C-alpha cells in the first residue's frame, strides 16, 4: 500500500514529464527567440559575467548594532572564454525516463483493497504533479537568474561601473622543426577580468523624455 | 512496411544517401540506414545535457551525472 | 443565393428564401421571418457568439474580442467569424441617426508607442469596415487607447486576456 | 437569458503560463534598458548609405533560418542573380544567426542580417557591379 | 530501431501518386524530373478578371496544393506569377507581385515544412504560347511553384 | 570524444576543432550522449548510443 | 467552400503574450545593435577598387598561405605587368593565405589588400603597367 | 483538503447568478464587465419623494443587496446618489449626500466584506437620460454601487 | 462538488490565481492550487508562536518547545 502509493508517485512524476516535455518541445521557435545568448556574447567569443543587484538592504545582527545600505551588487561568475553559445536547453530539458515494472507486492484481492489501492494512487498521482511542477520552477527561475545576470552586467558597464575586459593578443611567425610545423601563432590572453569600481567620481546620469 | 508499393517495389537501398530506391525512379521516404539524416526532436533517458549516467551504482536511491550534478526525477524518492 | 465574403458588401435577401423553403406554408414562414428578425433573437445570437452587448441608460455599447477577431499581432482582420460582422452590421441598421464612437484597447506589455499603434492600426480597420458598409463617413469618430484605462488586471491572465478589446458606444439622439 | 465574458478560447497550462510571467519581466527590463542605452549614446549614421536599394531587389521573402550565415546569404544571391563575393578569412568560431520574418525587403533583410552579425562582419551591395560583397573582422 | 522513427511523419507513396494523378487529370499542370519539380496553374481557376482577389472555392485547390507540397521534405520554394498584356508594364507588374505575395502568405500560414519562400512576379514579359486572344481566360496567365527535394 | 561529421555542432561545446580542406569538420568534445546541429538552417538533435 | 485556419496558431493566452513578448525582445535587441553598430562611409572606406584593366580579368585558381611578396611577384608575371616594392620587408612576415577555384585577379589584389590591412598596402597603375607593393613606416 | 479550505465560505456560483436573474427581473440594474461590477437601483422603490428617509419596505431590498454583495471578496466599494433639479444646486447636493450616507450606514452594519467603502452624491449633474418628464420618478434619478472583484 | 453549477463547466485552472475558470468567462470560484489566498484564522498543532515542537521524544509527557518555553497543553497530565 505505501509501495502502492510510491509507485502511483513514481507514474505521476513520469506522466507529468513527458506531458511537459511536449508542452515545452511545442515552444521551441520562442525560446530561441527571447534566449539570444548568442547576440548576447562579446567580440572575443568571451561570455560575459553575471551580476545580482541589491536595494535597502538592513541588518540587525544583534543588540545595540544595525547596519544599512542603499544598494548592492555582487559577482557571481567572473567572465571566461566560451565556445558556443548555450541554449535553454541545458537548463529546462529534465530528465525523463518511464519506469515499466511496478512489481505488486501487494496484489489486491479484496474489493476494499482495490480500493484503498486507488485512493492512495491517486494520492501519489497528485504528488507527482506537484513535484515535477516545483522542479520546473525551479529551473525557469535559475535560467531567469541568468539571463537577468547577464543583462545587468550590459547595463551596469553602459553606466560606467565595471571596467570592460582587457585581452593581449600575440603573433609569431612560423614555428616548429622540420617534421611539424604551425605556419603562424596567434595566442589571445585575458589580462584583465572584468570587476566593480569604486571611484563613484566617473559615474554619469541617465534621463528619459 | 511494403514502402515501395503503388511503384515499380524496390529496387536496393543507397546507403551514400541512406535511402530506399525503388525499381521506379523515385527517392523512397523510407529509411534503410543509421547513418541517415533525420528529424528528431524527442530523447529518453536521464542525466542528459550532462555527462550521461555515472558508471557506478549508487547504494542509495540517488543517481548523479558525470559532471556532479544530481537528477531528481530520475533518482528513487521517499 | 449567399456569398460568404461579407456577401460581396450588398444588402442580402434572406426572408424570401425562407419563405421559399417553408412552401417547399406562408403564414409560418413569415412568423419565421418575424422571428428571426427580432431584436431580442440577434442580440442572443451574438451573446452566443464572444461577443458582449450592453445597455444602461440612453447609452448602447459593443464588446469585440481582438486575439479572437483578428489575425495575431496585425491589423488584418481574420474573417473565420464573419456571421458576428454580418450580424453586426444587421444590428447597426436599426439605428441610423446617432454618430458612433470606436476605440481599442490592448494590454501593458511592449513600448507604449507600440502599443499606441496598435490599437490606432485596429482603430482604422474597424473605422473603415464600418464605413463600407453604407453609414456616412461623418457619423464615425475612431480611438485607440494602449493600457490607460482598463478593466482588468494585467499580472492575472485571464484579466490580461480580457483587457484587450473593441469598445463601440453610440447615443439615441 | 444567459452571461458571459467576451474572451473564451482552448484551455492553458500551467508551465506556459509560468513561462509568460518570466517573459514580461524579461522583456520590460530589455525594454527600458534599450531605452536607457538609447538616451546615454547618440547614433552618427545610418546603414542605409551603405546598402541601398535597386531594382529587381524588391522580390518578397518570408524565411525562418537559424543556421551559419553562408548558404543561407549564397541562395538570397542567385535568387538576386548577384556576385557573390568573400572577403577575409574564416573565423574559427562559427558565426551564427537567427532569423524570424514575415514578408520582408531582400534588402531589408540584408541589413537585418548584418545588425544580427554586429562586430563580427559586414556586407557591402555594389548595385552597378551587381555584387554582393561580405567581409569578415580584422581582429585578433 | 523500432524505438527508432522507421519512415517520415504520414510518408505514402501511394498517397502521393495518388494525389498528383488527381491534380494532372484535374488539369493543373504538375511536372516531375530529377529532383526538381514544378506546378503551375491558370489564374481561371484562381482569381477573377485583372483584380488579385481570391475566390472562397479556391481554398480546397489550395489546401490540395498544400497537402501534397507538405509531403516531402525541402528547403526553399520559388513561386512566380505571369499576366496577359493589359494595361501597361507597372500594373501588371504589381498585380502579379500581389498574387505572388497573398499565395505565399496563406501558403506560410499553413503548415508547409519549408524554410525559405521567394516570389517574383513579371506580367506580360516571359510569354508560353504566342496565341494571345484571350485576356485572363488566357493559358498564359499563370502561377507557377518550384522547388528541388532535399535528400 | 571525438567526432567527425560536415555540419556544425552546437550543444555541449567543444575543446579541440579541426576542418578538412573539403568542407569536414572535426572535433575533440566532453563525452555526452546528446549532439546538436544546424544541418541545413534546420535545428536538429544527434543521439549517440554507447557510453 | 471550406477555409481551415492557420494551424499553428497561438490561440491561447499564454501563447500569444509568449508571442508578443518575443516580438518586444527580438525588437529590443534589433534597435539596440542598431543604435550600437560602427559602419564605416562608403565614400571614405579605405580600401583598393577595380583598376579595370583588360589583362587583369583573365581566370585562375590558387590555394596559397604564405608569405605576400612572391605570391605578388607571380601575380604580376601572369599579369605581365611590371613588379615594385617601396619600404623595408619587416623580420615577420606579412601573412596571407587566399584559397579560390576561379577568380579574377582585380579582386584577388582586392582581399589581398584587405588581408594586408594596415602594414602593408598595394597600387596598380595602367598608364605605366605597373603593380607596387607599399610598406607603412 | 480535509483541513485546508476546499472553499470560500458561502460560496456557490449558481446562486450568484439566480440572485442575479432574481435582480434583473425585480429591475435592479447590475451590470458586469472585466472585473468591474455596477448595482444601480431607482430611488422611488428606495426613498421618498426628494426626502432622506427610508421606506420600511425598502429594507427587505436592501437585505437582498447585502445578501448578494457578501458573496464576494471586495477591498472598497463605492455608492454615488443622482437626482434632478428641484430648487438650487445645494438642495440636491446635499440630499445625494445624506440618501448615500444612509445607505453606505445601513451596508457597513451590515456584515460586508470590505476594507474601504466611499460615499458621494453629485446631484442632477450627470444626467444619462435627456427625457427629464419626471422628477423624483424619472429614472435618472439612480443610487449607483460600484466596486472591482480581485483575485 | 459543483464548481460551474448552473454554468457551463471547468476550462482551466490559472495558477496566478489558483483558482479554476467556468465556461462562462466570469472568475470561478473554486481552489486549484494551494498558493491561494484563504483567509484562515484559525490553527492547529503545538508550540506555536514559538519553536515549534522540539525534535527530541522523553520518557516523561512532558513536550518543550524549541526556544525553550514548556507546554502543558500539549504535554499530557496527571
Amino acid at each position: 500500500k505505501e509501495t502502492a502509493l510510491s509507485v502511483g508517485a513514481q507514474a505521476g512524476l513520469a506522466w507529468r514529464a513527458k506531458i511537459i516535455d511536449e508542452q515545452l518541445n511545442k515552444q521551441a521557435r520562442n525560446l530561441d527567440a527571447i534566449y539570444d545568448f548568442n547576440s548576447l556574447v562579446l567580440e572575443h567569443n568571451i561570455l560575459p559575467p553575471v551580476l545580482l543587484e541589491g536595494r535597502n538592504t538592513l541588518n540587525l545582527a544583534d543588540a545595540q548594532s544595525i547596519r544599512i545600505s542603499d544598494r548592492t551588487y555582487k559577482v557571481a561568475k567572473q567572465a571566461h572564454f566560451i565556445t558556443t553559445p548555450p541554449t535553454w536547453r541545458q537548463y529546462l530539458w529534465m530528465d525523463y525516463v518511464k519506469p515499466e515494472a511496478p512489481n505488486v507486492t501487494l496484489l489486491p484481492k479484496t474489493k476494499a483493497e482495490k480500493e484503498i489501492w486507488c485512493i492512495y494512487t491517486e494520492r501519489g498521482w497528485k504528488n507527482g504533479i506537484d513535484q515535477a511542477n516545483t522542479i520546473l520552477e525551479e529551473n525557469i527561475a535559475r535560467i531567469k537568474e541568468d539571463f537577468g545576470g547577464m543583462i545587468l552586467y550590459r547595463k551596469l558597464l553602459a553606466m560606467n561601473m565595471v571596467s570592460p575586459p582587457y585581452v593581449s593578443h600575440t603573433d609569431l611567425g612560423v614555428t616548429g622543426d622540420g617534421s611539424e610545423i604551425h605556419i603562424d601563432d596567434r595566442v589571445l590572453r585575458i589580462t584583465a577580468l572584468p570587476e566593480l569600481n569604486v571611484n563613484s567620481a566617473e559615474w554619469r546620469a541617465a534621463v528619459a523624455k | 512496411d511494403g514502402c515501395c508499393s503503388k511503384m515499380g517495389g524496390i529496387n536496393y537501398c543507397d546507403s551514400s544517401a541512406g535511402r530506399l530506391v525503388c525499381n521506379n525512379g523515385f527517392y523512397s521516404t523510407c529509411y534503410c540506414t543509421r547513418h541517415a539524416v533525420m528529424d528528431l526532436q524527442f530523447l529518453m533517458g536521464c542525466c542528459l545535457w550532462h555527462g550521461g549516467v555515472y558508471p557506478q551504482l549508487n547504494s542509495s536511491g540517488l543517481v548523479v551525472c558525470n559532471d556532479g550534478y544530481v537528477s531528481e526525477e530520475c533518482s528513487l524518492q521517499k | 443565393c449567399f456569398h460568404p465574403p461579407y456577401n460581396n458588401f450588398q444588402p442580402d435577401r434572406r426572408a424570401v428564401k425562407r419563405v421559399g423553403v417553408d412552401t417547399g406554408g406562408g403564414t409560418v414562414g413569415l412568423v419565421a421571418s418575424i422571428y428571426r428578425d427580432s431584436k431580442r433573437k440577434i442580440i442572443r445570437d451574438l451573446q452566443k457568439q464572444d461577443i458582449q452587448y450592453v445597455e444602461y441608460g440612453d447609452t448602447r455599447t459593443l464588446i469585440i474580442p481582438t486575439d479572437k477577431y483578428f489575425m495575431f499581432s496585425s491589423p488584418r482582420l481574420n474573417e473565420i467569424c464573419y456571421p458576428g460582422l454580418n450580424n453586426v452590421i444587421r444590428l447597426l441598421n436599426f439605428y441610423p441617426q446617432s454618430t458612433i464612437y470606436v476605440a481599442g484597447f490592448t494590454d501593458n506589455v511592449g513600448s507604449r508607442s507600440h502599443k499606441r499603434k496598435l490599437s490606432q492600426a485596429q482603430a482604422e480597420t474597424m473605422m473603415t469596415f464600418l464605413w463600407a458598409n453604407g453609414i456616412a463617413a461623418k457619423r464615425l469618430k475612431a480611438e485607440g487607447y494602449g493600457d490607460k484605462n482598463a478593466i482588468s488586471d494585467n499580472a492575472i491572465i485571464h484579466g490580461s486576456a480580457q483587457n484587450r478589446r473593441i469598445e463601440i458606444q453610440w447615443f439615441t439622439s | 437569458m444567459k452571461f458571459k465574458k467576451p474572451p473564451i478560447n482552448n484551455p492553458s497550462d500551467d508551465a506556459t503560463i509560468k513561462l509568460a510571467e518570466a517573459a514580461v519581466s524579461v522583456s520590460d527590463s530589455m525594454l527600458e534598458m534599450a531605452k536607457v542605452e538609447k538616451v546615454i549614446t547618440p547614433p552618427s549614421k545610418d546603414n542605409t548609405l551603405t546598402i541601398p536599394n535597386a531594382y529587381n531587389l524588391q522580390a518578397r521573402a518570408s524565411v525562418d533560418w537559424s543556421g551559419p550565415i553562408e548558404e543561407l546569404t549564397a541562395r538570397i544571391a542567385k535568387a538576386a542573380h548577384f556576385r557573390f563575393r568573400v572577403l577575409g578569412k574564416s573565423p574559427s568560431v562559427p558565426v551564427l544567426i537567427s532569423i524570424s520574418t514575415k514578408d520582408e525587403s531582400l534588402a531589408e533583410i540584408l541589413r537585418d542580417i548584418d545588425y544580427q552579425a554586429g562586430k563580427k562582419a559586414s556586407i557591402h551591395v555594389y548595385p552597378n557591379s551587381q555584387v554582393v560583397e561580405l567581409r569578415y573582422a580584422k581582429i585578433y | 530501431v523500432p524505438k527508432l522513427p522507421c519512415r517520415v511523419d504520414g510518408a505514402c507513396d501511394a498517397t502521393i501518386i495518388k494525389m498528383m494523378t488527381d491534380l494532372n487529370k484535374k488539369g493543373i499542370k504538375v511536372a516531375s524530373v530529377g529532383q526538381n519539380y514544378l506546378i503551375s496553374i491558370p489564374a481561371s481557376a484562381l482569381f477573377a478578371d485583372q483584380s488579385p482577389r481570391l475566390n472562397w472555392a479556391s481554398y480546397s485547390l489550395l489546401n490540395e496544393i498544400a497537402a501534397f507540397l507538405k509531403q516531402f521534405r525541402k528547403i526553399a520554394i520559388t513561386v512566380t506569377s505571369y499576366s496577359s498584356k493589359y494595361v501597361s508594364v507597372k500594373r501588371e507588374r504589381a498585380l502579379t507581385l500581389a498574387r505572388s505575395r497573398v499565395v505565399s502568405e496563406y501558403l506560410w500560414s499553413q503548415g508547409v515544412d519549408s524554410r525559405i519562400i521567394f516570389t517574383q512576379g513579371l506580367g506580360s514579359d516571359k510569354p508560353i504560347t504566342s496565341y494571345t486572344l484571350g485576356g485572363d481566360r488566357s493559358p498564359n496567365a499563370r502561377v507557377e511553384i518550384t522547388f528541388r527535394r532535399a535528400v | 570524444m571525438y567526432v567527425r561529421t560536415n555540419l556544425t555542432i552546437l550543444s555541449p561545446g567543444w575543446l579541440a576543432s579541426m576542418t578538412s580542406a573539403d568542407g569536414t569538420h572535426a572535433y575533440e568534445m566532453q563525452k555526452s550522449p546528446v549532439l546538436l546541429v544546424s544541418w541545413h538552417g534546420k535545428v536538429m538533435q544527434l543521439k549517440v548510443e554507447g557510453l
